[PDB]
């Protein structure tokens, strides 16, 4: 649940991603697989290497995902309905992963946006990725 | 843990610059602002009504130093966190009652604390590394539990 | 995120606990405190002596609520919102006595309700208090 | 960990527990409940439907390898550590289940106690019982420890 202030600050936030969406999502990723490594049992069929293409464009998606999360931050079932399918009924991602590209994401902002995350902000994001964790990990369809 | 050498020495560099009288209260009070339950372990510390009071707060800043000299006597120790943690293991999970979870908590906010002081140079190999130390000092902090 | 069967099957399970909510909170609150000694100090003015008459009358506003987030799952945030102020802003309630609480209310239903206690119901039913949890663990004033 | 007029508890009750039958209750009601758990499963079959779950036949035998394996922690209180310190291998090393499902499952092998026993599954047998499966999670994890 976020307050009115916690989505402008992730509005704000992650906003100011901009351009580099794909950057950081691959990145995010990088440190989750390099930091995570039981969590490269979801992507065998990735190029795992560093700088690798099928990362850097896959980061691309998880970026604008949680822009478009952002973008029906009010309406995230419905808006992420898709990626639940996905996630919860193929996939069957255990939750605890969502905790650890949560926290890589956070990691990432923090070392490219460090005016922006403030300890406010900060708190904001972290609930807004596990609220995109819930959506992504429960069946309701 | 074990680190690889390279690991070691990249975790030890950016350790060096460490500001000691401040990463500390960065870490704890970002854990007070993230995860406001933990307040709970604080009411002696006075103001912690806004972030930013937390952050300012004179008691914080002062109990997030102790905190950053602990994880720098596990850095010193990495084949044995759990002697090194083990008294302090006694009191955050038979006095204090802390869910080890929280452990965890502001281990990853640490890491966060210097990702945000140092960039780039906050790489993701050198947080691979420092992920290794922090899930070191939460279970040594465990131990007890264990 | 309850889907609509979970939806569903949480109304008809509640119905079925009927006139015993306030029974079965309070027993679940004395599973809590005898199962999970550290969620007493939660308590410090409460007698918490077997049969306690605090421990009753607690039980059933926990009961009432719970059978308010029942008739307005669909808005929970707002229905809630006075008691997520005072767990989440004034006692500071750690999230994993939630976790502690849910199970013993789990517990309590499939001892005195092992009919309606299928499988089905036990997960909607997990998921219902995940989500009541997640509201009264939230700062979203 | 358990004091006498605990371990007593328990042992009763724990005799009147189906051995063909909860161990796999539970490991139903696990993959029910907490869905990601069936990833750990795609050799099984079919466990589209909580129907088709509850009644895969390999779900049931191995749910009492499991019971079996609870029955064993129940045995030896004494050093559950070494009890379970070859599936501590398997679990951790082998499969990298993550220790948070280990809880998951004690809590409802817990529920699935108190829907066969009902009014005999009292707050203090409970408690007992909540020391005997946190031991065996615990156990159960200490390759990460
Ligand atoms: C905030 C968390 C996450 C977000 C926003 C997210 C978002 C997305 C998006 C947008 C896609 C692709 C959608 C499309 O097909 O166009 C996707 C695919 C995927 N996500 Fe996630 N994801 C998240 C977390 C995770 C986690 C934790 C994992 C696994 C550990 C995961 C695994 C995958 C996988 C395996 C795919 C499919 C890859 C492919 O074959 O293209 N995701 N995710
Ligand atoms: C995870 C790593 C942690 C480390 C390294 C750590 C370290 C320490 C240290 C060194 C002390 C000082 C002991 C003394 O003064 O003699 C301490 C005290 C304390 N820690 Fe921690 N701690 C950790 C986690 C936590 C967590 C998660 C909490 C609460 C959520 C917590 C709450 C406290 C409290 C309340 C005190 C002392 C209270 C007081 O003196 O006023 N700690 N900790
Ligand atoms: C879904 C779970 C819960 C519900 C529905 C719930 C509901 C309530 C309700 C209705 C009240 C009293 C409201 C009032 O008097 O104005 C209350 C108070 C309280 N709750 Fe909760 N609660 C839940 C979980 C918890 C948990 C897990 C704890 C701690 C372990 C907790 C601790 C308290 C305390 C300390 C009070 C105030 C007691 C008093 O002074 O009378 N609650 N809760
Ligand atoms: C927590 C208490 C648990 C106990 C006591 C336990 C015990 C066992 C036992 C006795 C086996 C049989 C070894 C064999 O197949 O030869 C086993 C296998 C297995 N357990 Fe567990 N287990 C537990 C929890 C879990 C959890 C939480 C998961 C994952 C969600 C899990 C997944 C498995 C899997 C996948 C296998 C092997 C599957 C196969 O042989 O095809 N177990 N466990
Ligand atoms: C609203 C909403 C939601 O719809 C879905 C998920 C979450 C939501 O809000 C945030 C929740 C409940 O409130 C605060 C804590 N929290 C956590 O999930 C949690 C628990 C323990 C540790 N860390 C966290 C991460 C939050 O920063
Ligand atoms: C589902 C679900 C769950 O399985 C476990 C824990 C919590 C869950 O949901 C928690 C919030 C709490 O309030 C009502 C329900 N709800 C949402 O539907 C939700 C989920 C994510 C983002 N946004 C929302 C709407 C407002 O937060």
């Amino acid at each position: 649940v976020l307050s009115p202030a916690d989505k402008t600050n992730v509005k704000a936030a992650w906003g100011k991603v901009g351009a580099h969406a794909g950057e950081y999502g691959a990145e995010a990723l990088e440190r989750m697989f390099l930091s995570f490594p039981t969590t490269k049992t979801y992507f065998p069929h990735f190029d795992l290497s560093h700088g690798s293409a099928q990362v850097k464009g896959h980061g691309k998606k998880v970026a604008d995902a949680l822009t478009n999360a952002v973008a029906h931050v009010d309406d995230m079932p419905n808006a992420l309905s898709a990626l639940s399918d996905l996630h919860a009924h193929k996939l069957r991602v255990d939750p605890v992963n969502f905790k650890l590209l949560s926290h890589c994401l956070l990691v990432t902002l923090a070392a490219h946006l460090p005016a922006e995350f403030t300890p406010a902000v900060h708190a904001s994001l972290d609930k807004f990725l596990a609220s995109v964790s819930t959506v992504l990990t429960s069946k309701y369809r | 843990v074990h680190l690889t050498p390279v690991e070691k020495s990249a975790v030890t560099a950016l350790w060096g610059k460490v500001n000691v009288d401040e990463v500390g209260g960065e870490a704890l009070g970002r854990l007070l602002v993230v995860y406001p339950w933990t307040q709970r372990f604080f009411e002696s510390f006075g103001d912690l009504s806004t972030p930013d009071a937390v952050m300012g707060n004179p008691k914080v800043k002062a109990h997030g130093k102790k905190v950053l000299g602990a994880f720098s006597d596990g850095l010193a120790h990495l084949d044995n966190l759990k002697g090194t943690f083990a008294t302090l293991s006694e009191l955050h999970c038979d006095k204090l009652h802390v869910d080890p979870e929280n452990f965890r908590l502001l281990g990853n906010v640490l890491v966060c604390v210097l990702a945000h002081h140092f960039g780039k140079e906050f790489t993701p190999p050198v947080q691979a590394a420092y992920q290794k130390v922090v899930a070191g000092v939460a279970n040594a902090l465990a131990h007890k539990y264990h």
